[PDB]
């Protein structure tokens, strides 16, 4: 076969990566910027704190 | 800085409680002092047994 063969392999591999990162890849990396704005933002508060 | 504006704001704190602490404690020693000259004015004035 020239062109046909490949078809199936990548629609099971695409739908099975994406959900593999999604619940044992993404998660733990994305957490971090929730915490290095908030060091920012304890910071500033801090600030204003202080002051008050 | 916040922690050392938390001693500062401390040493002000225990300013406050001393100085308002000699306040009244001056006033009741001016208060003393006004019953005492009172005392003696009270003891002159008794000069009436032989003035009047």
């Amino acid at each position: 076969m020239n062109i046909n063969a490949t078809l199936i392999g990548q629609s099971v591999a695409f739908f099975i990566f994406v959900l593999f990162c999604m619940k044992f890849v993404w998660p733990p990396v994305i957490a971090a910027l929730q915490e290095r704005q908030k060091k920012i933002a304890d910071g500033l508060d801090a600030a204003n704190r202080a002051a008050r | 800085d916040l922690e050392l504006a938390h001693e500062k704001a401390g040493q002000q704190l225990r300013e406050a409680k001393a100085q308002a602490a000699e306040i009244v404690e001056q006033a009741k020693k001016r208060a003393n002092q006004i019953v005492d000259e009172a005392r003696d004015q009270a003891r002159t004035e008794g000069e009436r047994l032989k003035a009047q």
